[PDB]
């Protein structure tokens, strides 16, 4: 199969360039049978092609007219891997960006997106970033005796989004509801971790919420106990 | 080497207008351009294929040419009929539009 | 360019039951010489990319299960799940990969219909970590109900609260189908020990009357 990593900064700057590489794994840039794109997503306009490159006998690229003057879809042969510039960013440009194969075996010039990219989230912002703050949600001291009992972690204050957040270093994986963030009347982003586990188990078994903000590069462990 | 061009020809907006090109050595693939867009390709192994950017008004024309179909003022410019040849090399051909 | 347009927004429907959601393209993306329809549709589920399920228009995708299979030709297609999984729960798109720019339809939303389900509320006063540092959230939290539709008040002191709460809300469970929510009420460190009765009042169709979670400030 062909895997796609995504690279680079979410956080730009208004006016200043968006810049991110994806680099390939399982396939070749100069690939025949495939061009190499970018997407982009956001709720207010959904999923919109925002340009590609493929080499065919020749290197061409192909941009959507609302970027043509500002991105850039550039290929290195070397380091197996296309990027993406986009010039005078702008708060429109916030979205989830998404490079992706487009597999054109049968029709040379068309195919679809067979494979994508994990996504980056670029927010546009003159804010500075910030790590969280993580405080436990301790479980309650009136838990049903041989019933289930609820526990998290608030992660609050950090900028950009986002956080990931795991439990007991990634081994407490059921039950647990990591919600959505939230924006904040300070313009910082603010979310609950929270996992439900066995009341009997509290005594004996320790529960820490793992949170890393990547933008920040903060890892935050956390242990949250009865009490 | 043999660049044989049909030279820089003319037609009406609304019309259609054919492209022809003529190369000695095996011929791989020849690309066709808008200026610096891709038009089509036309491989020896795998046949004709259609840029999306002209599906819609972009036909395979007789041997190795071009139809471009539904004629507009903004396709006037330069055109290349790109020809990749085995051992020979690369050898492109100029064509010159007016509407 | 071509638009794609998707005639339901959201479709819910039973566990192994029957789920067809509509895709339309203001132009015909049948190319003549090799008969194909330059079509395809996605599924996201959420926090993830896009999946290629079907393109030209009924082919599918190598390693994505028989449930799924497209039909319908030109302008108008279909995409059919015949029994649908609490795993296939996600948006899904429509694609046309005829003319530049290639676009996408706006998605239409797949979940699922099932017994209601009543919130297990929690309460959690804020830590003295967080005391110290000068703020109170108060967080409480509805644990895996059906429908989503679900009101939380907060009261302090009895007092309904407006203005500086903010609730988030998970995507239905990929096993179990259900929704998860949370409210915070934040506020200062010197109005949190103004106060006492720290109340959650939780109204949904599950619940005969509303369940009201509560903690005294100070150990309780």
């Amino acid at each position: 199969e062909v895997q796609l990593q995504q690279s680079g900064p979410g956080l730009v700057k208004p006016s200043q360039t968006l810049s991110l590489t994806c680099a390939i794994s399982g396939d070749s840039v100069s690939s025949n049978s495939a061009a190499w794109n970018w997407i982009r997503q956001s709720p207010s306009r959904g999923l919109e092609w925002l340009g590609k490159t493929y080499y065919r006998f020749k290197w061409y690229s192909d941009y959507a007219v609302s970027v043509k003057g500002r991105i850039t879809i550039n290929p290195d042969t070397s380091k197996n891997q296309f990027s993406l510039q986009l010039n005078s960013v702008t708060p429109e440009d916030t979205a989830v960006f998404y490079c992706t194969r487009e597999s054109t075996t049968y029709d040379l010039l068309a195919g679809p997106f067979d494979y994508w990219g994990q996504g980056t989230l670029v927010t546009v912002s003159s804010a500075s970033t910030k790590g969280p703050s993580v405080f436990p949600l301790a479980p309650s001291s009136k838990s049903t005796s041989g019933g289930t009992a609820a526990l998290g972690c608030l992660v609050k204050d950090y900028f950009p989004e986002p956080v990931t957040v795991s439990w007991n270093s990634g081994a407490l994986t059921s039950g647990v509801h990591t919600f959505p963030a939230v924006l904040q009347s300070s313009g910082l982003y603010s979310l609950s971790s929270v996992v439900t586990v066995p009341s009997s188990s509290l005594g004996t078994q320790t529960y820490i919420c793992n949170v890393n903000h990547k933008p920040s590069n903060t890892k935050v462990d956390k242990k949250v106990e009865p009490k | 080497g043999t660049i044989e061009t049909t030279g820089n020809i003319s037609a009406e907006k609304g019309g259609s207008i054919i492209l022809q090109c003529h190369l000695t050595a095996q011929v791989t693939q020849v690309n066709w351009e808008q200026q610096d867009q891709l038009l089509a390709i036309c491989n020896a192994d795998l046949g004709w294929h259609i840029s999306p950017s002209f599906k819609d008004r972009v036909a395979p024309g007789p041997g190795l040419g071009l139809t471009l179909q539904s004629l507009t003022v903004n396709d006037t410019g330069e055109y290349f009929c790109i020809y990749h040849t085995y051992p020979d090399g690369t050898y492109t051909g100029r064509i010159f539009l007016e509407v | 360019d071509i638009v794609m347009t998707q005639s339901p927004d959201s479709l819910a429907v039973s566990l192994g039951e029957r789920a067809t959601i509509n895709c339309k393209s203001s132009q015909t993306v049948l190319y003549s010489s090799n008969n194909k329809k330059y079509l395809a549709w996605y599924q996201q589920k959420p926090g993830q990319p896009p999946n290629l399920l079907i393109y030209w228009a009924s082919t599918r995708e190598s390693g994505v299960p028989d449930r799924f299979s497209g039909s319908g030709s030109g302008t108008d297609f279909t995409l059919t799940i015949s029994s649908l999984q609490a795993e296939d729960v996600a948006v899904y798109y429509c694609q046309q990969y005829y003319s530049t720019p290639f676009t996408f339809g706006p998605g239409t939303k797949v979940e699922i219909k099932r017994t209601v389900a009543a919130p297990s509320v929690f309460i959690f006063p804020p830590s003295d970590e967080q005391l110290k540092s000068g703020t109170a959230s108060v967080v409480c939290l509805l644990n895996n109900f059906y429908p989503r539709e679900a009101k939380v008040q907060w009261k302090v002191d009895n007092a309904l609260q407006s203005g500086n709460s903010q609730e988030s809300v998970t995507e239905q469970d990929s096993k179990d189908s259900t929704y998860s929510l949370s409210s915070t009420l934040t506020l200062s460190k010197a109005d949190y020990e103004k106060h006492k009765v720290y109340a959650c009042e939780v109204t949904h169709q599950g619940l005969s009357s509303p369940v009201t979670k509560s903690f005294n400030r100070g150990e309780c």
